[PDB]
């Protein structure tokens, strides 16, 4: 609730003005489910930039499309802007990395002064996430007159508690059940081991034909991505 | 009809009266062949019938005879599953370790389904634990790739080596591994599977398991 | 064993009572139908089958029609497993494009469908290298099921899966005939079995052995 809870006061606001906001840390996961999750709750199309191959001719054959997505974000008004093939670690170089990357954050620096040159349409959002220098090239670049600025923890414990409880309110759970051990139990490299815990725990819940979870079963999943990864 | 030749149906078959009147009214049909290479005594050791082979070795067939594709009368006999025609052929001094086209022994195929008593009259007999075929590849991976570890265990009373590198690089525990067999691969461990040899993938047994 | 099994928990055991897109994979083996078939048996529902290339014509706007009232007796009369093959051509040519955005909305609206709604949607495949990113992207196809080819394990996996069918005796080998297709490049064993299966059905020899096995990779 500390991400979803802090990201409703923005995305939320123009729904029932912010340009932008980035989110850094280790390449896990709440990125995406943080944005579709919430662009979902917004009820809004997710408009994805992902630049890489079959998308240069997929999505328009020699279209860069900064003015053209904010043509297809101007149709459809309710939109959210996310970053997602972008964030890895493979950037790393600061010269094919921040000059590769450099060419989309030209395309946000563009976009934010689109945001801020007029607006068409309510609810126009963009959301970054990156982690390298390219942040600290962000922050050179962010010479902060318009933009919104949201802390987003990395997934650790605290980041596991409450990603554990949002997640856990969707499904059947037992009271009975200790919240500590088994956030602890399941370290590191992102949360879909937490949801895939929940979510490919609930067909063992359902294959012993139990009502409600119990704690036996989500250590058994644990066990199970742990086999994964 | 296995094949073209009466005898060697008759062979198959069981027909031991009448194998026995066939060949001894013409004794060119017992060293006949057929289009697959094959005598009387192949497709009798395939079927496992005793006094056939009997009949066959008391009047002198070659124990060694190979068909088109190298399968021996003990390469079938082996393979077949009967103790009594293996008890037969090593009587009559069949080759431990004779070779087929792809280069496979009669004790690999006795190691495949975990034949105890072929595999121990076999070795007993001057066979080889470690013998590789053209793929560099001996018993032992039967045995811990089909889940025999009884089989193992009686490879190494015989003193047979755990670590022969297969064509791709892989140690017979890289193949107790495939089974996900753990007392398979903590017993390889225990009795000298060398972990840190490792295949042209570059992966060491602890890597490949789940 | 666990193709069978993973497309059988896979889809019948979310059926009636957690993935949804069963991606059947494999180039080697022809497969596709035994697993099409097998379902067609096990599972008594209603089947539509396509080949994929059944609704590629002038028409643009009853393509849409077609997969919504399909989807309409899918989505009223029982959870249907239709069966879409060979997505690979279809997935790549202004009608093959077509028909690519067409997958993608009807991959659209089964992201609609979540999963554990009334139908199914299985799928089969046997080229990857021309498929979308956004088709194998997780949440739409979780579960990547391949047919048994990979050298190493999966060859002995697919030897137990068509063993467990089929007769067999000890003669049935494993070291020369997976480490045979290691020294020189061969695909399809399982078909090579069932080859072995038409040189041992001439009534001949009752129980099969390893002479076909080796005269089917000499001739075959």
């Amino acid at each position: 609730d500390k991400q979803i809870k802090e990201i409703k006061e923005v995305i939320e606001l123009p729904v029932k003005q912010p340009k932008g906001v980035l989110l850094y840390g280790p390449p896990g996961t709440g990125k995406t489910l943080l944005a579709r999750a919430v662009a979902h709750h917004t009820d809004c199309t997710f408009i994805r930039v992902s630049g890489s191959e079959l998308v240069q001719k997929f999505i328009g054959e020699g279209a860069r499309m900064v003015r053209e997505l904010f043509v297809m974000a101007r149709e459809h008004a309710p939109s959210i802007i996310f970053m997602d093939e972008i964030d890895s670690i493979g950037s790393s170089r600061l010269e094919g990395g921040s000059g590769g990357d450099s060419e989309v954050q030209r395309t946000m620096l563009e976009l934010l002064n689109q945001l801020d040159g007029f607006e068409a349409t309510k609810n126009i959002k963009v959301i970054m996430a990156t982690n390298r220098i390219d942040i600290l090239d962000s922050a050179l670049l962010r010479p902060g007159r318009i933009d919104r600025k949201i802390e987003f923890p990395p997934p650790n414990e605290e980041a596991r508690l409450d990603i554990l409880k949002i997640h856990s309110r969707k499904m059947n759970l037992t009271r009975g059940i200790n919240l500590r051990k088994i956030a602890e139990l399941m370290p590191g490299a992102s949360g879909a081991e937490v949801k895939g815990v929940c979510t490919e725990a609930g067909m063992y819940a359902l294959r012993e034909r139990r009502v409600h979870v119990t704690q036996e079963d989500f250590e058994m999943a644990v066990a199970k991505v742990m086999q994964k990864d | 009809c296995v094949s073209n030749l009466m005898v060697c149906n008759l062979a198959y078959s069981g027909k031991l009266e009448e194998l026995k009147e066939s060949i001894l009214a013409d004794k060119s049909l017992a060293t006949r062949t057929d289009q697959d290479s094959r005598t009387a005594l192949h497709w009798a050791c395939s079927a496992g019938h005793t006094e056939i082979v009997e009949f066959l070795l008391q009047l002198g067939v070659p124990v060694n005879d190979k068909d088109d594709a190298g399968w021996s009368p003990l390469h079938i006999a082996a393979s077949a599953g009967r103790d009594e025609i293996v008890k037969a052929l090593l009587g009559k001094g069949a080759q431990v370790n004779a070779v087929n086209q792809n280069g496979c022994t009669p004790l690999h195929y006795a190691a495949s389904k975990n034949r105890h008593e072929i595999a121990v009259m076999l070795l007993e007999g001057g066979a080889n634990p470690d013998a590789k075929d053209h793929y560099e590849a001996t018993a032992m991976h039967r045995a811990a790739a089909k889940g025999n570890l009884k089989m193992i265990h009686i490879l190494l009373y015989y003193k047979a080596s755990t670590n022969i590198q297969d064509t791709e690089g892989n140690t017979p525990l890289h193949l107790a591994c495939d089974e996900e067999r753990v007392e398979e691969a903590k017993l390889l461990v225990s009795q000298g599977a060398s972990i840190y040899i490792e295949n042209k993938e570059e992966k060491t047994p602890l890597q490949v398991a789940k | 064993d666990i193709q069978k099994q993973e497309v059988r928990e896979a889809v019948e055991l979310p059926l009636t009572h957690p993935p949804r897109g069963v991606l059947m994979y494999g180039p080697p083996g022809c497969g596709k139908t035994m697993l099409a078939k097998a379902v067609a048996h096990h599972t008594t529902a209603a089947f539509i089958r396509v080949v994929g290339s059944e609704f590629v014509q002038k028409y643009l706007g009853e393509g849409p029609r077609m997969v919504r009232d399909v989807f309409r007796l899918a989505k009223e009369n029982a959870p249907a497993i239709i069966f879409i093959d060979e997505i690979d051509a279809i997935a790549t040519t202004g009608a093959d494009r077509e028909v690519q955005r067409i997958l993608l909305e009807l991959l659209n609206q089964m992201d609609g469908f979540d999963q554990n709604v009334n139908v199914k949607v299985i799928m089969a495949t046997n080229r990857a290298d021309t498929l979308d990113p956004a088709l194998l992207r997780p949440g739409r196809l979780d579960r990547k099921i391949e047919f048994p080819l990979p050298d190493r394990r999966q060859k002995r996996l697919i030897f137990s899966t068509i063993t467990s069918k089929m007769n067999l005796s000890e003669e049935v080998d494993l070291e020369d005939y997976v480490a045979r297709p290691d020294k020189i490049s061969g695909a399809d064993i399982n078909s090579i079995c069932q080859e072995s299966g038409m040189l041992a059905v001439r009534e001949n020899r009752y129980i099969v052995l390893a002479k076909d096995f080796e005269k089917a990779y000499k001739t075959v």
